[PDB]
RNA sequence: CGAAGAUGAUCAGAUACCGUCGUAGUCUUAACCAUAAACUAUGCCGACUAGGGAUCGGGUGGUGUUUUUUUAAUGACCCACUCGGCACCUUACGAGAAAUCAAAGUCUUUGGGUUCUGGGGGGAGUAUGGUCGCAAGGCUGAAACUUAAAGGAAUUGACGGA
């Protein structure tokens, strides 16, 4: 039977979206389905902020950032514990948490 | 006597209500079967069906017995009760209790000419439970109850003499068939015929009238 | 509006549609194609006489374990060969 | 069989059936 | 209903809903009957005397019973300026 | 598109009589609708109704009291002999004592009891009970 | 609301409707006596006027057509009907 | 019906307008639109307090028609009305239920908290939704205190009031208790005020 | 792990529900009077019941205990709950009424002190 | 990048998954094919029935913000409507076998108009005939024979390299 009403994706008025490729296993998956996360990371790490500050010309420089939009297939997001299979009533919830 | 809870019960065992049509008219919930046992003493019970329902377990099947009981007198009242229990005698006894609590009136009528003592129903009525649909059609005199034997016993215990029955869906589902027929004979006062168009002065409830013969203090 | 046409002049469409859909039943198909007179070794008949060719022992379907004691028979009116069960205890001793 | 490969095996059988008839025709 | 020889045979005319005129039947346990006290001179409540309405479980479940009771009470004079016909 | 306006009228009447409203607005108000509503009104199933005269086809507002169970259209308008009125009354009416099968007849739009008294017959329009 | 008066609704509830969804349908547009500041002669101009309407004195535009009501040319004086 | 002394007084107007019972919600449902009077800017609608007072007097007429008063149950699960239901309980007959309702109190006769009322007054139809839903089983009419966004299902007498304010809830319960006492011999005159103050129906911190 | 079962707890609640003007904050006399006012079948069970009763009494000393409802608690509630503010609130400090609020006042036609102050929106 | 194919691993085997290459293909011109879980597994047209909020396009009204600087265009934004759209949320008046559904409602109280499809599971989308296509194939399409279930939804349990 029909598990979901927005079947597994987000397509109301297209027919066809476009495919993206998953960033972990290269699977083709439509962009509205895919699973989309943002990776906003600091350029180094948490520990070496003091090391990179103590090794710095230009004191208090910027600590630049990496911004990567990651696209997952359903299998790879489940296996990497990004989405984590929910109960039947609690899979209707659509909030970020 | 039980010297009960339930204000309506404290009216009924005190004798302030001596007629089940007062409860029917004021739509009072009957939560004690002794009210029905006093206001309708000549009520006959009949066991339609005892069947086993089963639950799968870690090791074994737990079986319980579902009893379907029709209670009623042939003067316009039946109830229907479905009870599941570990033993069939307990299922039948508590089914008698629940069927007594579910007693409703039926509007009997004429197929049509109003020469006395109504034999039939007043209206085509329908009832649905599950996939089963039961339709009762008024029938002329001496037609009998033209129905399958479970529905025939329910209408005989309701005091219909003269009815046609159509059915649809799986009528071998006996509890759904009897529940659809019970809904159908509950709809008989549900229908508003033109002889009930006259607007009546809305009588005061016995719980408001004998309010101190209720409310034990 | 329930799929079928309702109008007063739509009896042609209603009857042609019923004639087309009537073919999906087993009995109407079998009666109208004349299956009993082309197939069906008892060629429309209720009974048929035949000559015993052989006594067979058919092993019954599972979960039943028995030998069923049938005969192979060539039909006299038709020439078709059929297999016929010999019903009762014994009675294959009675055939020949 | 998956019904796709049942259909595919049917196509392989159909080509052989219409080649063995074009043999005689 | 009545037979030919007089003899009203009903067993029992059901109450009808004061907002909708549907029959209020026995299994309908969401229906209510609201008694309003009749008020004499100098604002007592007259124990025994009511303006009675009956509302069915249909309108009470639909949420229309409050506006229905507003209209019924304003028609019988209990309320003065709560209900407007032109909504 | 629209093909019967009596169907829309009676459907709107039924859908508000189910929900317990006391007034329907009916568009677009033919005189067949008016003469159906007049039979319903003289048998008591509906109250006052009022024809709003816009200059196109009219609207109606109908007062619904509480009394109507179902009003329907029998589409198509079948030809009804005078002997097979009783089949339509047995099939559409819930009891033999009340309910009306509305026929359109050259004698007029009328219920089946009136048509039986006048010994006329015609095409069937609908029913009311 | 389960009881309402469909024959006489409020003027607010009929101004709050579409021009076709009123009890009797009719236009919400109007006409304008428009006087350009050159002469005193007055041109009647539609509300939704679809056309660069010219006067005789101010013979360029009185109104500018838009997707709804026309835009009058910023110096013209308008009176309704 | 009501002769002359049941109309709104300037003293009661000062009470309601001071305690802000006229300040409704920002979203109005269709069944509480008639109690709206000319929505104030910055969102908040204004409740018709004359209509509030008229429904309150009608509700008190319903309360002073049940013969025994101890089966006129007052409900408040919200902490603002919990003082006020006990005060209404003390002043009228009025069996109170403050705090938890315990489902199975109108059905389920073998509970200790089993009551058979004839009328149930609730403070919020959102928070006291269980008591309303269970009064829907045993034929009990509901007087509710309602805002413009409170639900109206199985609510028979909506008294419109600002449910978001403790002064509004306590004052509405106060006027209800006062008028039920005016419609008996406890509060023998319609005009001289009640020496039991409005302010002991108001929930207190800390 | 010293969590006490419902046979101890229910017995202690049913002892404080009716013998409050009795048993006090001392285990030794509580242990002694459990022998009279109850039939506890063993000394260890009596000691657990008496100690939990004493633990509950030391809690009724400082505030009340939910689920404990005896008839010396009700007057202790009612005397505290009879309080009314002496400032006599819902009076007039000097009645701030907004614009549509004053239109409501005028449409009623009642005498109200006013201060029409517009709503910043 | 990669049906096929080489090639390296794995494995009992591995003619697979993994790795390295790699022809057809992927792109395009000129033609063919005409099928997809071509799905919203939900024909099209019409009317009615219950509440809300968001959003997209158009329009209407604020003597509303953004140019607060003397009686401060427009665009952009805000508020309130309105029509049209993609949808969503709540409820169940209703419907359903249920899952669910504002349509899958207004159905035994069965008729608004109309087209197409289905009649237990297989055999079988097979055989044959015709027709289209260069072909692959498409469209139309049985029967003999066989079978007592196949299936749908939900429940409890048990199991899972969840
Ligand atoms: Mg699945
Ligand atoms: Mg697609
Ligand atoms: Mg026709
Ligand atoms: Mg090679
Ligand atoms: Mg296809
Ligand atoms: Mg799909
Ligand atoms: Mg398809
Ligand atoms: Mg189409
Ligand atoms: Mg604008
Ligand atoms: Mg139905
Ligand atoms: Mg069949
Ligand atoms: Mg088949
Ligand atoms: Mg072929
Ligand atoms: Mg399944
Ligand atoms: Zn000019």
């Amino acid at each position: 039977p029909k598990k979901r009403a927005s079947n597994g994706r987000n397509k109301k008025g297209r027919g066809h979206v476009k495919p993206v490729r998953c960033v972990n296993c290269s699977k083709s998956i439509p962009k509205d389905k895919a699973i989309k996360r943002m990776a906003i990371r600091n350029i180094v790490e948490a520990a070496a902020v003091r090391d990179l500050s103590e090794a710095s010309v230009y004191p208090e420089y910027a600590l630049p950032k990496t911004y990567n939009k990651l696209h997952y297939c359903v299998s790879c997001a489940i296996h990497a514990r990004i989405v984590r299979v929910r109960s039947r009533e609690d899979r209707k919830n659509r909030a970020p948490p | 006597g039980w010297v009960p809870v339930t204000k309506l019960g404290r009216l009924v065992k005190a004798g302030k209500i001596t007629t089940i049509e007062e409860i029917f008219l004021h739509s009072l919930p009957v939560k004690e079967f002794q009210i029905i046992d006093t206001l309708l003493p000549g009520l006959q019970d009949e066991v339609m069906n005892i069947k086993p329902v089963q639950k799968q377990t870690r090791a074994g099947q737990r079986t319980r017995f579902k009893a379907v009981v029709v209670v009623g007198d042939s003067n316009g009242h039946v109830g229907l009760g479905i009870k599941t229990a570990k033993e069939v005698a307990g299922a039948i006894r508590a089914g008698i209790i629940i069927a007594k609590l579910s007693v409703i009136p039926i509007r009997r009528g004429y197929w049509g000419t109003n020469l006395g003592q109504p034999h039939s129903l007043a209206t085509k009525t329908t009832g649905k439970c599950g996939s089963v649909t039961v339709r009762l059609i008024p029938a002329p005199r001496g037609s009998g109850i033209v129905a399958s034997p479970a529905v025939k016993k329910l209408l005989q215990l309701a005091g219909v003499e003269d009815v046609y029955t159509q059915s649809n869906g799986k009528t071998r589902t006996l509890e759904n068939t009897l529940k659809a027929a019970f809904v159908a004979i509950g709809n008989t006062y549900g229908f508003l015929t033109p002889n009930l168009w006259a607007e009546q002065p809305l009588p005061v409830s016995p719980l408001d009238i004998y309010s101190d013969e209720a409310s034990a203090q | 509006g329930k799929g079928k046409p309702r109008g007063l002049n739509s009896a042609r469409k209603l009857r042609v549609h019923r004639r087309n859909n009537r073919w999906a039943e087993n009995n109407y198909k079998k009666r109208l194609l004349g299956t009993a007179f082309k197939s069906s070794p008892f060629g429309g008949s209720s009974h048929a006489k035949g000559i015993v060719l052989e006594k067979l022992g058919i092993e019954s379907k599972q979960p039943n374990s028995a030998i069923r004691k049938c005969v192979r028979v060539q039909l006299i009116k038709n020439g078709k060969k059929v297999t016929a069960f010999v019903p009762n205890d014994g009675c294959l001793n009675f055939v020949d | 069989m998956r019904a796709k490969w049942r259909k595919k095996r049917t196509r392989r059988l159909k080509r052989k059936r219409r080649k063995v008839r074009a043999r005689s025709k | 209903m009545e037979n030919d020889k007089g003899q009203l045979v009903e067993l029992y005319v059901p109450r009808k809903c004061s907002a909708t005129n549907r029959i209020i039947k026995a299994d309908d346990h969401a229906s209510v009957q609201i008694n309003v006290a009749k008020v004499d001179e100098e604002g007592r409540a007259i124990p025994g005397e009511y303006v009675t309405y009956a509302l069915s479980g249909y309108v009470r479940s639909r949420g229309e019973s409050d506006d229905s009771l507003n209209r019924l009470a304003q028609n019988d004079g209990l309320l003065k300026n709560v209900w407007s016909y032109s909504r | 598109t629209r093909s019967s306006v009596l169907a829309d009228a009676l459907n709107a009447i039924n859908n508000a009589e189910k929900t317990g409203k006391r007034q329907v607005l009916i568009r677009p108000s033919s005189k067949v609708i008016i003469k159906f509503l007049q039979v319903m009104q003289k048998h008591g199933y509906i109250g006052e109704f009022e024809y709003i005269d816009d200059h196109r086809s009219g609207k109606i507002v109908v007062q619904l009291n509480g009394r109507l169970n179902k009003c329907g259209v029998i589409s198509p308008r079948f030809n009804v002999k005078i002997g097979d009125i009783e089949k339509w009354t047995a099939n559409l009416l819930p009891a033999r004592q009340f309910g009306y099968v509305i026929l359109t007849t050259s004698a007029g739009i009328m219920d089946h009891e009136e048509a039986r008294r006048k010994h006329v017959s015609g095409k069937i329009l609908g029913f009311v009970y | 609301v389960l009881v309402q008066d469909l024959l006489h609704p409020t003027a607010a509830s009929e101004a709050r409707k579409h021009k076709l969804k009123t009890l009797v349908q009719g236009p919400r547009s109007y006409f304008l006596d428009v006087k350009c500041p050159g002469c005193l002669n007055i041109t009647t101009v539609f509300s939704h006027a679809q056309t660069a309407v010219t006067c005789e004195s101010c013979s360029t535009i009185l109104c500018t057509p838009t997707g709804g009501k026309a835009k009058l040319s910023e110096g013209t004086s308008f009176r309704r009907k | 019906s009501l002769p002359a002394t049941f109309d709104l007084t300037p003293e009661d107007a000062q009470l309601l307008l001071a305690a802000n019972t006229h300040l409704g919600a920002r979203n109005v449902q269709v069944h509480q639109e008639p109690y709206v009077f000319n929505a104030r800017p910055d969102g908040v609608h204004v409740i018709n307090v004359g209509k509030t007072w008229e429904k309150l007097v009608l509700a008190a007429r319903i309360i002073a028609a049940i013969p025994n008063p101890e089966d006129v149950v007052a409900i408040s699960s919200r902490t603002f009305g919990q003082r006020a239901v006990l005060k209404f309980a003390a002043h009228t007959g009025a069996t109170p239920i403050a705090g938890r309702f315990t489902p199975g109190s109108f059905t389920n006769y073998i509970t200790r908290s089993f009551k058979e009322p004839r009328l149930v007054i609730v403070t919020d139809p959102r928070s006291d939704a269980q008591a309303i839903k269970e009064a829907s089983y045993v034929n009990i009419p509901v007087i509710a205190l309602t805002d413009l966004d409170s639900p109206s299902e199985f609510v028979d007498v909506a008294i419109p009031c600002n449910n978001r304010g403790k002064h509004s809830i306590g004052l509405i319960w106060y006027l209800l208790a006062r008028e039920v006492l005016r419609l008996r011999g406890a509060l023998v005159d319609r005009t001289q005020p009640w020496s039991i103050m409005p302010d002991l129906y108001f929930y207190r911190d800390p | 792990g010293r969590v006490r079962t419902k046979t101890v707890k229910r017995a202690s609640k049913a002892l404080i529900e009716r013998y409050y003007p009795k048993l006090t904050l001392d285990f030794q006399t509580n242990k002694r009077l459990c022998d009279e006012i109850a039939t506890i079948q063993s000394k260890r069970l009596r000691n657990k019941i008496a100690g939990y009763t004493t633990h509950l009494m030391k809690r009724i000393q400082k505030g009340p205990v939910r689920g404990i409802s005896f008839k010396l608690q009700e007057e202790e509630r009612e005397r505290k709950d009879q309080y009314v503010p002496e400032v006599s609130a819902l009076d007039l400090s000097r009645l701030n009424v907004d614009n549509q609020t004053s239109d409501l006042v005028k449409s009623l036609g009642l005498k109200l002190p006013l201060s029409v102050i517009n709503v910043s929106a």
